[PDB]
C-alpha cells in the first residue's frame, strides 16, 4: 500500500488496532460517570418540565 | 382507622394458613438448597 | 381547479427518478453474465 | 368430440394461464363490466342527486376532484331499493343524473366478487388442493355483501351504500358511527381485533420465520436465494423459532406445529373480518352499538358524564350536521 | 420440561386445595371489604355517589392552577360539606 | 422431588393474588346503590 | 332502451346457461384423481 | 393537468399488472 | 437554599436507588446460592 | 495501480422490478393529490 | 468466576418465564404499568381532570373505565408522586392523573425491556433478530401516539387516556379536529394492517389447503412432527394456485414471509409518521384547490366537502364537555345543525 | 398428585367465571351505572 | 418574469428522458462480460 | 418455445454517453429560453 | 425558477467535464 508523507506521520495513531485492557479494566468507573450522567440528565429534564423547580431559576422567556 | 385491619384480616389469616401447611416441605426445598 | 403550480413536476419527478433508477438496476442485471 | 365437450375441456382447463373455470364464465364478464363502468365513471360521471333532494355531488375528476375526493356516488335517495339498470331510464342523462353507474357497478361487482370465491373453490378442485381458500375469502366477500348490498336494503336505499371513493369511504364511516355507533358494537370490536390481531400475526409469523432462515448464503447476497422454489427441504428450523417465541412468552404459550399455526393464521383475522361483516349486516336492522348516555346517575340524579357520554357528543355534530339539508322531521329513522 | 412442577399436577393434588380453599376466598373477601368498608374511596380520592356536587352546586371541580392542584381538590372537597 | 417456589410461583402469584382481590371488590360494586 | 334491454337479456341468459349447463356436464369427474 | 396525471399514473399500474402476469419470471422447478 | 421541589427530587433519586439497590442484592444473593451445575 | 478488490456487482431481478415499480407508482398515485393540493 | 457472571448465569437460567437481564427493566415496568392501569380502572375516578367517572366503583363498565390523562393545566408535567403537584400524597396523586403518567412512563420502559428481551433470547437461542426488528412499529405507534403527539400539544391531557371508550373519543376527536382520515400516512397505516390481515388470513388458509398427505386421519394436524425436514404443504401447488387465480404468486418462501414481516410494520411506522405531523397540527386537513371552488361555487359538492362539515359538527358539539379547561359556552344558536335534525 | 380430576377442576373454576361474570352483567342493570 | 407554466416540466423532461436512456444503456453495458 | 436469434447485444461505450449527455444538456440549455418564453 | 433551471442544466455541464476529463476511457495503446 501506497505510502505518503501524511500518512508516516498518522501511522502511530492507527497502529493499536485491536489492543485491550484486560478484564474489566476501567469498566466500574464507566458505570460511575454514567450514572453521574443520568442524574445530570434527570436535573436538566425536571428544571425543563418544572418539576424541579430552583430559587433564582425561572423556566420562562421573562427570566 | 379501623378499616386497614379488616381488608388485612383475612389476606393475613390466609397466608399464616398456607405457610403451615407449607412449611414441612419449604423447608426441605430450602435444606437441599443449601 | 387552481392547484399548486409545482406539483406536476413533483409528481413527475417522484414517479421518474426512482422508477429510472429501478430500470437502470434491473437492466444491466440482465445483461450480466 | 363435439363442439360442447371441446369448449367444456377449455373452461376447465388447468393448463390456461389464468383459470376460467363455470364460475369464471360469470366473474369474467362480470368483472369487466363493473370494471369499465367503474373507470369511466370514476373519470368523467356528471354529478349525482346522491339524496335525492336536486343537490347533484361531484364525484369524478373531470368535475373537479382527485383521486382522494373522487368516487362513484350512490344512486339516488328517490330510487330507494327500486333496480334502476340503463333501460329503465329515459336516456342516459337521466340515468347520470340518478345515479345508475353505482347500481350497475356494484351488482356486476357482487355478483362477479361471489363467482371468484366460487372459481377458487372449482380451481382447487381441478389442482387436488383441499377446498377452503375460499371460505377465506368469504370474510371480505362478506364485508363487500355488508356495505353495497345488506347495509343498503335494510336502510331502504342504495343511497346508504358505501360510495365508490376514498372520501366517500370516509363520509360512510363517519355517518355510520352517528347513527348506529359502530364504535361501541362488540361484532365492530372484534372486526379490530381481527385486524389488529391478524397483522400482529403476520407480522409475528413473518418475523420468526424470517429469523430462524437457514444459512445457505453469503453475507453479499440476498438471504432469499437460500431458498429454491420447488425445494423438498424446510428453508427455516421451526425448532429454532419455537425456541426462541416460547422463550419469549413461555413454551406453551408457542405453536410447534406449523399446521395448527397456519390454522390459526387463517382463521384469526377470518373469525374477526365475519364478526366486523356481521356488525355492519345487522346495524343495517338498526341494532345498534350499545349505548351508555347517562347511564351513570349520581345520588341527587344528577348526570355524571363517562368516556361514551363524550363519544355521544361527537356523534351528535356527526348527526345533526349529516346530510344538513335532507331531513324535514325531528327524527332520523331511516 | 424446565424442571416446575407441572401445573396439572399441582391444581389436581390435594394440598395445593387445601391451601386454596382458604386463600382464595379470603382474598375475594379482602377485596369485597376494600369496598364495603368504604376504604377503596377515601385511599383512591374517588368521589361516592352523593359526594360529585355540592348541593346546589352544577359545576365540575376541575383543576385550574398545577402547582396548586393540591389545594385546589382540597377546597373542592370542603365545599362538599 | 420439585421445589414448591420458584420464579414460576412468584410470577404466578403476583397475577393471581391481586386478580382476586380485585374480582372480589368488583363484585361488592355490584351491589353499591347511589 | 328496449333495444338494449333485450340485449343485455340474451347476453345474461346466454352466460347463466353455459354455467349452469357447464356443471351439468359431468363436473364431479373433472378432477387429477378419481376421474369417474 | 391533474387529471391526465392521474389517469397516466392509473394507466401504468395497469401495465405494470399486465407485464407481471404475463411476463413474469417464469418460475422454474430446480 | 433547598427547595421543596429539591428536596422532592433527592427523595425520588434515593427511592429510585433504593429500589434497584434492593433488587440488585437480591438479584445477586440468590444468584450466588442457586449456581449452576458445570 | 491495482483495481480495488471491494468492489461487487449489484443486482435486481425482474419481480424486484415490477414491486418497486408498482410501490413508486402507487405511492406517486397516493402522493399526487397532495402534491396538487 | 466474579459476582457478574454468576448473576448472568442465574438470569439466563432456563425457566418456565425467562428472566434475562432485561427482564430487570421489562418485568418491573411491564407489572406496574399492567397493574396501575387495572388499579385506576377500578377505583380511580378522572372527576377533577375530566369531569368524568372512569372506574368500576363509579359504576363504569369494561367498554367505559379508562385510566384518564392529566387535567390540561398540568401541561406536560411528569407528575411523579414525589413532585411538586402531588407532593407525595398518593391520594391526591391519583386524583391529578398522576397514575396517567405512571402508566405511560413504565409503559413506554417496559416496551423497551420487552424489546431487550426480544434480542437477549435471540442472541441466546442464535436466531436473527428480526422480531425485535418487528416490534419497532408497536413502539414507534406507542411512542408517537402517548408521548409525541401530547408533548407537540398543549398537555397530556390530549393525549390518549388507557381505557376502551376514551381511546373511541381519541379517533373521533382525530376525524373532527385534524381530519386524520385524509391523511396519507394515515392511509399507508390502514393499508399496511388491512393488508398484513389478509396475507395473515392468505397465507394461514393457503398453507392449510396445499398440505400433503402425511398421514390417515381426517383432522390433518397430527401428520406434522416438529423435527421432520420435509416442507408440510405444496409450495408448487399454492404457486400453481395463485398464478391462475390472481395472476400472480409467491414462489420463494422466504420472499413470502419477509413480506409478512414488512407489510404491517411499515404501515405502522408510517402512521407514526403522520402522528407525530399531528402533534403540530401539521394536519393534512384540506385541499387548498377544492376550498377556493366550493367558496366560489356554491353548486360544487364533493364527498370531501361533505367530510368538512361533519368534522364542523364534531368540533362544536364536543368540544365544551371534551375540553372542559378551556370553559367554552357555545350557546344553542351558534352550534351548526342542518335542517330539523 | 392425581387426586381431583382436571374436568372436575375445570367445571368447577369454569362455572365460577360464569357466575362472576354474570354478576357484572347483573350489575349493568342494578345500582350504580344502571341509568336508573 | 411571467414564464409559460409549463416551460419547467418540459426542460426537466428534455433533460431527464433521454439522460436516462443514455445512462440505461451505459451501465448494461459496463456489466457485460 | 426456442428462443429468438435475432437478438443482440446493445451496447454505448463511456465516450459515447459523455457525448449523448453533452448533447442533450446543451440542447437543454439552448431550448429552455424557449420553452419558458 | 427559470434562473435555477438555466445554472442547474450549466453545472451539471461543468460536472460533465470535470468526468469527461478526469474520468474518461483511458486511450490504451494496443
Ligand atoms: C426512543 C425510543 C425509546 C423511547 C424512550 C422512552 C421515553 C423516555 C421518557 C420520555 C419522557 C419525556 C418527558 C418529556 C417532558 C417534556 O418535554 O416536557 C415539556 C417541557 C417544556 O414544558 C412545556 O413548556 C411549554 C412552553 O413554556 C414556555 O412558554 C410559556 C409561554 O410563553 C411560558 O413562558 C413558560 O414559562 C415557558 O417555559 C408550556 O409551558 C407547557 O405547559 C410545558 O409543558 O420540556 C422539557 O421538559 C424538555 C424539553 C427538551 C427535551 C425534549 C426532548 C423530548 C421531547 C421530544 C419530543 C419533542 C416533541 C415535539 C413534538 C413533535
Ligand atoms: C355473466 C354475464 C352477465 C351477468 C350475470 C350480468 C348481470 C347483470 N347485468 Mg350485465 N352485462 C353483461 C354481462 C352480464 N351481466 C355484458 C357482457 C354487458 C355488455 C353487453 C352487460 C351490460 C349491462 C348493462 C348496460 C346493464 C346490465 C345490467 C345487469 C343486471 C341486470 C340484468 C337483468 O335484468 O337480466 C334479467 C335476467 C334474466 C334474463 C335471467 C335469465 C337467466 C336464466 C335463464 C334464469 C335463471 C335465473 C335464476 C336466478 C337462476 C340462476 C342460476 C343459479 C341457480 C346459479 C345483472 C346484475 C343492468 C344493471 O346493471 O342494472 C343496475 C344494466 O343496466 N348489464
Ligand atoms: C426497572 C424498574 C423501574 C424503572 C425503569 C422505573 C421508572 C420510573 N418510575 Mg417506577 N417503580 C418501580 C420500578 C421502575 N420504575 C418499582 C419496582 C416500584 C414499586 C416500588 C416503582 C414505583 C414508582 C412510583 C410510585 C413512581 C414511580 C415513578 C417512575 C418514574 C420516575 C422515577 C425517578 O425519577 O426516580 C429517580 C431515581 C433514579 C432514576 C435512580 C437512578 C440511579 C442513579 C443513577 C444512582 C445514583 C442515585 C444516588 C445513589 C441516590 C442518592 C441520593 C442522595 C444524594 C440524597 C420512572 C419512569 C414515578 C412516576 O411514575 O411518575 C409519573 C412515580 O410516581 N415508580
Ligand atoms: C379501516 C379502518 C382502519 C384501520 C385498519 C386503521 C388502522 C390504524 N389506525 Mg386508524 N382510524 C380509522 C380507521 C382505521 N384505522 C378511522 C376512521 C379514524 C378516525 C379518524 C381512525 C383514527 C385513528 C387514530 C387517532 C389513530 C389511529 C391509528 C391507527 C394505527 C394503529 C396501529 C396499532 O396497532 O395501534 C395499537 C397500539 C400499539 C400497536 C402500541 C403497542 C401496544 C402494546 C405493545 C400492547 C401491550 C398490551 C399488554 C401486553 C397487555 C395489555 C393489557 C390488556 C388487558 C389490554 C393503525 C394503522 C393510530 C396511529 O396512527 O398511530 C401511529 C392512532 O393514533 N387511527
Ligand atoms: C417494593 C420494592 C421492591 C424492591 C425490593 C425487592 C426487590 C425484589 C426483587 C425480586 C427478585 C427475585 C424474584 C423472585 C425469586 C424467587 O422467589 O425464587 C428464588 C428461589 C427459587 O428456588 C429455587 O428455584 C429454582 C428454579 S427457579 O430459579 O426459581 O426458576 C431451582 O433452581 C431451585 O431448586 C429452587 O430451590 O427461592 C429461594 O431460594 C428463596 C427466595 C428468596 C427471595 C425472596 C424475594
Ligand atoms: C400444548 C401446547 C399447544 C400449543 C398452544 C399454542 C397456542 C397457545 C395459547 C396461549 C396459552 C394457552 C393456555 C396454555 C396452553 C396449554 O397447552 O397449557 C398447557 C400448559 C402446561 O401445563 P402443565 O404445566 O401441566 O404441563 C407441564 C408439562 O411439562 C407436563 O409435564 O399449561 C400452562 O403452561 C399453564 C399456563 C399458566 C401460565 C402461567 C403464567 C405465569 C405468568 C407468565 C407470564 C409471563 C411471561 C410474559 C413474558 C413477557
Ligand atoms: C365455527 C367457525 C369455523 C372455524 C374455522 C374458520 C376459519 C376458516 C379459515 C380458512 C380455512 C382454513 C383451513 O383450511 O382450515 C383447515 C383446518 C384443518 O382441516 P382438517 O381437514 O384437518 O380438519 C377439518 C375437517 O376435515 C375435520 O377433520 O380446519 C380446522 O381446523 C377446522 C376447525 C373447526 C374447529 C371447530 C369450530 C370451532 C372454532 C370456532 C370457535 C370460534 C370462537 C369465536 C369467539 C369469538
Ligand atoms: C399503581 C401503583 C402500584 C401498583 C399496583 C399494582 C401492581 C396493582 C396490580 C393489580 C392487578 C394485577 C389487578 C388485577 C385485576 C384483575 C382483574 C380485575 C381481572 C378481571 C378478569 C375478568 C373480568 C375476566 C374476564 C374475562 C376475560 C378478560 C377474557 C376471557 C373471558 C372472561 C369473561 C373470563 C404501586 C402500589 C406499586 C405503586 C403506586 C401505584
Ligand atoms: C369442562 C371444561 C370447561 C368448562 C365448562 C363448563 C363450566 C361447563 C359447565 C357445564 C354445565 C354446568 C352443564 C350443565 C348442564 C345442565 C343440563 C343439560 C340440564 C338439563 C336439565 C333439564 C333438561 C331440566 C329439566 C326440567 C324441566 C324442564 C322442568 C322442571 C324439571 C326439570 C328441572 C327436570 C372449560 C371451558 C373451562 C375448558 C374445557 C373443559
Ligand atoms: C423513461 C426512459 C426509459 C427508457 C428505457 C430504455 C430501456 C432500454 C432497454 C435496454 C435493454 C437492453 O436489453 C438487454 O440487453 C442486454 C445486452 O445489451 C441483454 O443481455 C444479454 O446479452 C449480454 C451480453 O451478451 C449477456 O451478458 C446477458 O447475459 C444476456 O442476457 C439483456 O438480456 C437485455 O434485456
Ligand atoms: C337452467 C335451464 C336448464 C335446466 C336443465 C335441466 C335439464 C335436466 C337434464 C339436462 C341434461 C344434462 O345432462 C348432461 O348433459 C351433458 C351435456 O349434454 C352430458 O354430456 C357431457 O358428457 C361428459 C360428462 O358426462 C362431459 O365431459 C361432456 O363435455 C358433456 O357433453 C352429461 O353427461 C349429462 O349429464
Ligand atoms: C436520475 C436517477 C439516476 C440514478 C442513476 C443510478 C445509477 C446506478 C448505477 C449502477 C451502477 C452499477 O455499476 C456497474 O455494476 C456492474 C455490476 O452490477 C459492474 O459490472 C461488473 O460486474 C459484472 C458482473 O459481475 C461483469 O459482468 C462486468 O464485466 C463488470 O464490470 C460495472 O462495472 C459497474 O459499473
Ligand atoms: O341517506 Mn345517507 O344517512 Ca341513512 O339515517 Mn336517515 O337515511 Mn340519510 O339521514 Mn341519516
Ligand atoms: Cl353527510
Ligand atoms: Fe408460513
Ligand atoms: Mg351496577
Amino acid at each position: 500500500a501506497r505510502r505518503t508523507w501524511l500518512g508516516d506521520i498518522l501511522r502511530p495513531l492507527n497502529s493499536e488496532y485491536g489492543k485491550v485492557a484486560p478484564g474489566w479494566g476501567t469498566t466500574p468507573l464507566m458505570a460511575v460517570f454514567m450514572g453521574l450522567f443520568l442524574v445530570f440528565l434527570l436535573i436538566i429534564l425536571e428544571i425543563y418540565n418544572s418539576t424541579l423547580i430552583l430559587d433564582g431559576v425561572n423556566v420562562s422567556w421573562k427570566a | 382507622d379501623w378499616r386497614v385491619l379488616v381488608v388485612l384480616l383475612p389476606v393475613l389469616l390466609a397466608a399464616g394458613w398456607a405457610v403451615r401447611n407449607i412449611l414441612p416441605y419449604a423447608v426441605k426445598q430450602v435444606q437441599k438448597l443449601l | 381547479m387552481e392547484v399548486n403550480q409545482l406539483g406536476l413536476i413533483a409528481t413527475a419527478l417522484f414517479v421518474l427518478v426512482p422508477s429510472v433508477f429501478l430500470i437502470i438496476l434491473y437492466v444491466q442485471t440482465e445483461s450480466q453474465q | 368430440a363435439n363442439l360442447w365437450e371441446r369448449f367444456c375441456n377449455w373452461v376447465t382447463s388447468t393448463d390456461n394461464r389464468l383459470y376460467v373455470g363455470w364460475f369464471g364464465v360469470i366473474m369474467i364478464p362480470t368483472l369487466l363490466a363493473a370494471t369499465i363502468c367503474f373507470v369511466i365513471a370514476f373519470i368523467a360521471a356528471p354529478p349525482v342527486d346522491i339524496d335525492g333532494i336536486r343537490e347533484p355531488v361531484s364525484g369524478s375528476l373531470l368535475y373537479g376532484n382527485n383521486i382522494i375526493t373522487g368516487a362513484v356516488v350512490p344512486s339516488s335517495n328517490a330510487i330507494g331499493l327500486h333496480f334502476y339498470p340503463i333501460w329503465e331510464a329515459a336516456s342516459l342523462d337521466e340515468w347520470l343524473y340518478n345515479g345508475g353507474p353505482y347500481q350497475l357497478i356494484i351488482f356486476h361487482f357482487l355478483l362477479g366478487a361471489s363467482c371468484y370465491m366460487g372459481r377458487q373453490w372449482e380451481l382447487s378442485y381441478r389442482l387436488g388442493m383441499r377446498p377452503w381458500i375460499c371460505v377465506a375469502y368469504s370474510a371480505p366477500l362478506a364485508s363487500a355483501f355488508a356495505v353495497f348490498l345488506i347495509y343498503p336494503i335494510g336502510q331502504g336505499s342504495f343511497s346508504d351504500g358505501m360510495p365508490l371513493g376514498i372520501s366517500g369511504t370516509f363520509n360512510f364511516m363517519i355517518v355510520f358511527q352517528a347513527e348506529h355507533n359502530i364504535l361501541m358494537h362488540p361484532f365492530h370490536q372484534l372486526g379490530v381485533a381481527g385486524v389488529f390481531g391478524g397483522a400482529l400475526f403476520c407480522a409475528m409469523h413473518g418475523s420468526l420465520v424470517t429469523s430462524s432462515l437457514i444459512r445457505e448464503t453469503t453475507e453479499t447476497e440476498s438471504a432469499n436465494y437460500g431458498y429454491k422454489f420447488g425445494q423438498e427441504e424446510e428453508t427455516y428450523n421451526i425448532v429454532a423459532a419455537h425456541g426462541y417465541f416460547g422463550r419469549l412468552i413461555f413454551q406453551y404459550a408457542s405453536f410447534n406445529n406449523s399446521r395448527s399455526l397456519h390454522f390459526f393464521l387463517a382463521a384469526w383475522p377470518v373469525v374477526g373480518v365475519w364478526f366486523a361483516a356481521l356488525g355492519i349486516s345487522t346495524m343495517a336492522f338498526n341494532l345498534n352499538g350499545f349505548n351508555f348516555n347517562h347511564s351513570v346517575i349520581d345520588a341527587k340524579g344528577n348526570v355524571i358524564n363517562t368516556w361514551a357520554d363524550i363519544i355521544n357528543r361527537a356523534n351528535l355534530g356527526m348527526e345533526v350536521m349529516h346530510e344538513r339539508n335532507a331531513h324535514n322531521f325531528p327524527l332520523d329513522l331511516a | 420440561t424446565t424442571g416446575e412442577r407441572p401445573f396439572s399436577d399441582i391444581i389436581t393434588s390435594v394440598r395445593y386445595w387445601v391451601i386454596h380453599s382458604i386463600t382464595i376466598p379470603a382474598l375475594f373477601i379482602a377485596g369485597w371489604l376494600f369496598v364495603s368498608t368504604g376504604l377503596a374511596y377515601d385511599v383512591f380520592g374517588t368521589p361516592r355517589p352523593d359526594s360529585y356536587y355540592a348541593q346546589e352546586q352544577r359545576s365540575i371541580p376541575l383543576v385550574t392552577d398545577r402547582f396548586e392542584a393540591k389545594q385546589q381538590v382540597e377546597t373542592f372537597l370542603e365545599q362538599l360539606k | 422431588s420439585y421445589p414448591i417456589f420458584t420464579v414460576r410461583w412468584v410470577a404466578v402469584h403476583t397475577l393471581a393474588v391481586p386478580t382476586i382481590f380485585f374480582l372480589g371488590a368488583i363484585a361488592a360494586m355490584q351491589f353499591i346503590q347511589r | 332502451m328496449e333495444t338494449l334491454k333485450i340485449t343485455v337479456y340474451i347476453v345474461v341468459t346466454f352466460f347463466v346457461l353455459l354455467f349452469v349447463f357447464g356443471f351439468l356436464s359431468g363436473d364431479p369427474a373433472r378432477n387429477p384423481k378419481r376421474k369417474d | 393537468m391533474e387529471t391526465i396525471t392521474y389517469v397516466f399514473i392509473f394507466a401504468c399500474i395497469i401495465a405494470l399488472f399486465f407485464f407481471a402476469i404475463f411476463f413474469r419470471e417464469p418460475p422454474r422447478i430446480t | 437554599t433547598i427547595t421543596p421541589s429539591l428536596k422532592g427530587f433527592f427523595i425520588g433519586l434515593l427511592s429510585g436507588a433504593v429500589v434497584l439497590g434492593l433488587t440488585f442484592a437480591v438479584l445477586i444473593a440468590i444468584s450466588q446460592i442457586d449456581k449452576v451445575q458445570r | 495501480m491495482e483495481p480495488n478488490p471491494n468492489r461487487q456487482p449489484v443486482e435486481l431481478n425482474r419481480t424486484s422490478l415490477y414491486l418497486g415499480l408498482l410501490l413508486i407508482l402507487v405511492l406517486a398515485l397516493l402522493f399526487s393529490s397532495y402534491f396538487f393540493n | 468466576r466474579g459476582w457478574f457472571d454468576i448473576l448472568d448465569d442465574w438470569l439466563k437460567r432456563d425457566r418456565f418465564v425467562f428472566v434475562g437481564w432485561s427482564g430487570i427493566l421489562l418485568f418491573p415496568c411491564a407489572y406496574l404499568a399492567l397493574g396501575g392501569w387495572l388499579t385506576g380502572t377500578t377505583f380511580v375516578t378522572s372527576w377533577y381532570t375530566h369531569g368524568l367517572a372512569s372506574s368500576y366503583l363509579e359504576g363504569c363498565n369494561f367498554l367505559t373505565v379508562a385510566v384518564s390523562t392529566p387535567a390540561n393545566s398540568m401541561g406536560h408535567s411528569l407528575l411523579l408522586l414525589w413532585g411538586p403537584e402531588a407532593q407525595g400524597d398518593f391520594t391526591r396523586w391519583c386524583q391529578l392523573g398522576g397514575l396517567w403518567t405512571f402508566i405511560a412512563l413504565h409503559g413506554a420502559f417496559g416496551l423497551i425491556g420487552f424489546m431487550l428481551r426480544q434480542f437477549e433470547i435471540a442472541r441466546l437461542v442464535g436466531v436473527r433478530p428480526y422480531n425485535a426488528i418487528a416490534f419497532s412499529a408497536p413502539i414507534a405507534v406507542f411512542v408517537s401516539v402517548f408521548l409525541i403527539y401530547p408533548l407537540g400539544q398543549s398537555s397530556w391531557f390530549f393525549a390518549p387516556s388507557f381505557g376502551v371508550a376514551a381511546i373511541f373519543r381519541f379517533l373521533l376527536f382525530f376525524q373532527g379536529f385534524h381530519n386524520w382520515t385524509l391523511n396519507p400516512f394515515h392511509m399507508m397505516g390502514v393499508a399496511g394492517v388491512l393488508g398484513g390481515a389478509l396475507l395473515c388470513a392468505i397465507h394461514g388458509a393457503t398453507v392449510e389447503n396445499t398440505l400433503f398427505q402425511d398421514g390417515e386421519g381426517a383432522s390433518t394436524f397430527r401428520a406434522f412432527n416438529p423435527t421432520q425436514a420435509e416442507e408440510t404443504y405444496s409450495m408448487v401447488t399454492a404457486n400453481r394456485f395463485w398464478s391462475q387465480i390472481f395472476g400472480i404468486a409467491f414462489s420463494n418462501k422466504r420472499w413470502l414471509h419477509f413480506f409478512m414481516l414488512f407489510v404491517p410494520v411499515t404501515g405502522l411506522w408510517m402512521s407514526a409518521i403522520g402522528v407525530v405531523g399531528l402533534a403540530l397540527n401539521l394536519r393534512s386537513y384540506d385541499f387548498i384547490s377544492q376550498e377556493i371552488r366550493a367558496a366560489e361555487d356554491p353548486e360544487f359538492e364533493t364527498f370531501y366537502t361533505k367530510n368538512l362539515l361533519l368534522n364542523e359538527g364534531i368540533r362544536a358539539w364536543m368540544a365544551p364537555q371534551d375540553q372542559p379547561h378551556e370553559n367554552f359556552v357555545f350557546p344553542e344558536e351558534v352550534l351548526p345543525r342542518g335542517n330539523a335534525l | 398428585g392425581g387426586r381431583i380430576p382436571l374436568w372436575i377442576v375445570a367445571t368447577v373454576a369454569g362455572m365460577g367465571v360464569i357466575v362472576i361474570v354474570g354478576l357484572f352483567f347483573y350489575g349493568a342493570y342494578a345500582g350504580l351505572g344502571s341509568s336508573l
